[PDB]
């Protein structure tokens, strides 16, 4: 049961070990394009927070759950913002949703007096006001019903299938970490010139032990360059410190 | 508790100049002995901050919210408790109710509908109890939920020497709510306005409502002569700033410079 | 019309003949195919389906084969009543619509 | 013990209209998708449409805008009216259930088949 | 109009439904059976205007 | 006069500008519903004819 697309759901991801690998192999997705990240490497990145978006919309406006479009499903249901980071795994599924006698689960709002701010929802259903003299009880003349059904048969073809789509957006890098791929650790040393991959910042030098205080909110420290040079070892507690050989 | 009073004598909150406070963390990443140039939503320096106080005089009005706001409790009693957040608050549209009482501090995304003003005086008699819990006559259908460990509690009552001073930003940022906590205890500032001190408040929750908000209202718990702890409570809007902080040897601030109010800054 | 099979086909009996349906992904890329046997005066019967069963009354001999994105049927131990018309079925999806498209058609018998 | 019974066609003119029935006995009838197919001469196959036993209908893309479903779930019947007929149409007509999820599935019913022509 | 308008009809019968946006009339008598009749109204004859 | 139901009046309307706004603003319009497109966006869409 997926949702609408004007009342999607999200869902909170964390303390897991992510495997994309069993996901990728679906031969029957239709597209898999990432815009901050490769689809091909995200099995050795942490990252600090994952949400897993979802809704079912008509296959000819799949293209527009993208960056910088615009249209009925784009800036009165569900507006990405500007600088999307992770990525949209879209895919047909005209088995399940659509329906021989016609499916009628699926709404999409039309009608709003102005456009929403990425990632809002409003489950709201007030009449819309279109002439000066407001009505009431019925819609209908000059105020009308927000909300249109979908209309699904399998009689339709491509741009009229129900493209499941499932979205993930996730920070990168800013935060300690709760959810990445497989990796076997390799113990710890000190003050001997290493390739060390910390929740997948990778480098080199040597960690010697440093007495900086670290508030609780925190996870990296930074130089004047803009470069990491402390970091809380995830296991443990120890606050190290990296220098260049 | 819900009983039809208007007289509603609705005093004209006063003015005061919030000297310095309001400046928080913007970046979670540790820093030492540099000046940091950020470009955020800031409460302006030396600005007109709207002062509420609630002891025969009693009021709780539906305050705009625009861009964040910068919330400073000076109390001791613990009468002032939670918050609503809402664009109608008229169980139209999904709203906030952050209420940090006994329990937990939780925080519940829902369809609410409100009354007046709950209550008989304060509370009777001396003790608390369950009475009237159904605040929410009903909630159609909604989906965020979150409880948490409660903040600093109060015990007893005390008159004057308020040592607790509570200051909290809100800031919405693309259905984000960033909620932001400084508790200072020991205050000794008994003629009136906030101290003349520094305070950048630290991160607390950041969490995703995804709703839009307009307004906000803080929650609040005879013939003549009654006993009631004075509350305190100033209120300011966030403009768009850029602020120069500087981070201290040890990672904190100490103070911080706004670009745009003198030309000597 | 979007299926292309042999415009006929024929064959000694005792012999083994294949037939071929040629498709593409909308057609036999994504889904199961099915083949149709028709004879004269006659309702069509069933061959394979599924592409991994066998129905129940038919003989075992036909023998079934998907080639990456083509179909084969082998026919042994051929006799008189073998002469039929053969189809090839797949649901298929176009960019225009969509819908249960039949083959061709390929006339087999011998003279 | 399960056969589906239509009902004999004879000449029709062009731009008539024709109502054809399907009778199925031996089985649930509120279980089965129906298919109707259509067979030209010195051509392959062409499958009508799909039907709910008890509900609406869908057609091909092609062949729709003159074709029309009535449902009767009593009598266990299922028509088809067809319209604006022309000389090229002449074909015959068969009425077939499926597997009661539809699209993939096993055909073991299918029509006896009905011929509509024209001639003078 | 008061006095009535009766300048507008309607069609009962036809032989089949129309094609989608079409501009032509026939004056054509309809006909129940197959048996052709015109003039006046007989066996299986009946006027659909 | 307008044409009957079964000689329905066809005309050509392009190469002008459609100003919806004041044929919406009369007095005793009853029903107006619309399929395509949004009803209150008339004035943004091009057609070829
Ligand atoms: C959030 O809700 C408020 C109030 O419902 C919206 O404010 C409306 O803004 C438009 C344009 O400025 C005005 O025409 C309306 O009159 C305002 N509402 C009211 C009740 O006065 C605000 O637009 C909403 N947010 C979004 C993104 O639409
Ligand atoms: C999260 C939030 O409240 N954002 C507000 C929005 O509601 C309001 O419509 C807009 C005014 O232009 O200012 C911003
Ligand atoms: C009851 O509420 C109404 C609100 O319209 C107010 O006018 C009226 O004065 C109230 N009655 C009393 C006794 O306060
Ligand atoms: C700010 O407060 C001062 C002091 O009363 C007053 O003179 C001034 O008008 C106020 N400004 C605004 C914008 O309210
Ligand atoms: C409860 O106490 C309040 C004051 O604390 C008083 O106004 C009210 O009348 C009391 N109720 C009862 C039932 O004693």
């Amino acid at each position: 049961r997926f949702a609408s697309v004007y009342a999607w759901n999200r869902k909170r991801i964390s303390n897991c070990v992510a495997d994309y690998s069993v996901l990728y192999n679906l031969a029957p997705f239709f597209t898999f394009k990432c815009y901050g990240v490769s689809p091909t490497k995200l099995n050795d990145l942490c990252f600090t927070n994952v949400y897993a978006d979802s809704f079912v919309i008509r296959g000819d406006e799949v293209r527009q759950i993208a960056p910088g479009q615009t249209g009925n499903i784009a800036d009165y249901n569900y507006k990405l913002p500007d600088d999307f980071t992770g990525c949209v795994i879209a895919w047909n599924s005209n088995k399940l949703d659509s329906k021989v006698s016609g499916n009628y689960n699926y709404l999409y709002r039309l009608f709003r007096k102005s456009n929403l701010k990425p990632f809002e929802r409003d489950i709201s259903t007030e009449i819309y006001q279109a002439g000066n003299k407001p009505c009431n009880g019925v819609a209908g003349f000059n105020c009308y019903f927000p909300l249109r059904s979908y209309s699904f048969r399998p009689t339709y073809g491509v741009g009229h299938q129900p493209y499941r789509v499932v979205v993930l957006s996730f920070e990168l890098l800013h935060a300690p970490a709760t959810v990445c791929g497989p990796k076997k650790s390799t113990n710890l040393v000190k003050n001997k010139c290493v390739n060390f991959n910390f929740n997948g910042l990778k480098g080199t030098g040597v960690l010697t032990e440093s007495n900086k205080k670290f508030l609780p909110f925190q996870q990296f420290g930074r130089d004047i360059a803009d470069t990491t040079d402390a970091v809380r070892d995830p296991q443990t507690l120890e606050i190290l410190d990296i220098t260049p050989c | 508790q819900c009983v039809n009073l208007t007289t509603r004598t609705q005093l004209p909150p006063a003015y005061t100049n919030s000297f310095t406070r309001g400046v928080y963390y913007p970046d979670k990443v540790f820093r030492s002995s540099v000046l940091h140039s950020t470009q955020d939503l800031f409460l302006p320096f030396f600005s007109n901050v709207t002062w509420f106080h609630v002891i025969k005089r009693f009021d709780n009005p539906v305050l705009p919210f625009n861009d964040g706001v910068y919330f400073a409790s000076i109390e001791k009693s613990n009468i002032i408790r939670g918050w609503i957040f809402g664009t109608t608050l008229d169980s139209k549209t999904q709203s906030l109710l952050i209420v940090n009482n006994a329990t937990n501090v939780v925080i519940k995304v829902c369809e609410f509908q409100f009354c007046n003003d709950p209550f008989l005086d304060h509370k009777n008699n001396k003790s608390w109890m369950e009475s009237e819990f159904r605040v929410y006559s009903s909630a159609n259908n909604c989906t965020f939920e979150y409880v948490s460990q409660p903040f600093l509690m109060d015990l007893e009552g005390k008159q004057g020497n308020f040592k607790n001073l509570r200051e909290f930003v809100f800031k919405n940022i693309d259905g984000y709510f960033k909620i932001y906590s400084k508790h200072t205890p020991i205050l000794v500032r008994e003629p009136e306005d906030l101290p003349q001190g520094f305070s950048a408040l630290e991160p607390l929750v950041d969490l995703p409502i995804g709703i839009n908000i307009t307004r906000f209202q803080t929650l609040l718990a005879s013939s003549s002569g009654w006993t009631a702890g004075a509350a305190a409570y100033y209120v300011g809007y966030l403009q768009p700033r850029t602020f120069l902080l500087k981070y201290n040897e040890n990672g904190t601030i100490t103070d911080a410079v706004d670009c745009a109010l003198d030309p000597l800054s | 019309s979007v299926l292309t099979q042999p415009p006929s086909a024929s064959g000694t009996p005792g012999q083994r003949v294949t037939i071929p349906c040629s498709g593409s992904s909308s057609n036999i890329g994504n889904n199961y195919v099915y083949w149709y046997q028709q004879l004269p005066g006659t309702a069509p019967k069933l061959l394979v389906y599924g592409n991994n069963q066998r129905p129940s009354g038919v003989p075992d001999r036909f023998s079934v084969s998907k080639s990456g994105t083509s179909a084969s049927l082998a026919i042994s131990g051929l006799r008189s009543e073998d002469e039929a018309d053969y189809y090839c079925a797949a649901w298929d999806d176009g960019l225009s619509g969509s819908g249960w498209v039949f083959g061709g058609g390929t006339k087999l018998t011998v003279l | 013990q399960v056969q589906l019974v239509q009902s004999g066609a004879e000449v029709k003119k062009p731009g008539a209209s024709l109502k054809v029935s399907c009778r199925a006995s031996g089985y649930t009838f509120t279980s089965h998708f129906i298919h109707w197919v259509r067979q030209a001469p010195g051509q392959g196959l062409e499958w009508m449409g799909i039907i709910n036993p008890s509900g609406g209908a869908s057609y091909a893309q092609n062949f729709r805008d003159r074709v029309t479903m009535t449902t009767d779930p009593s009598t266990s019947t299922v028509y088809m009216e067809l319209g604006s007929l022309r000389s090229e149409d002449t074909a015959v007509y068969y009425c077939a259930r499926a597997e009661g999820s539809s699209w993939l599935g096993w055909f073991d019913p299918w029509g006896q088949g009905t011929l509509v022509t024209v001639s003078s």
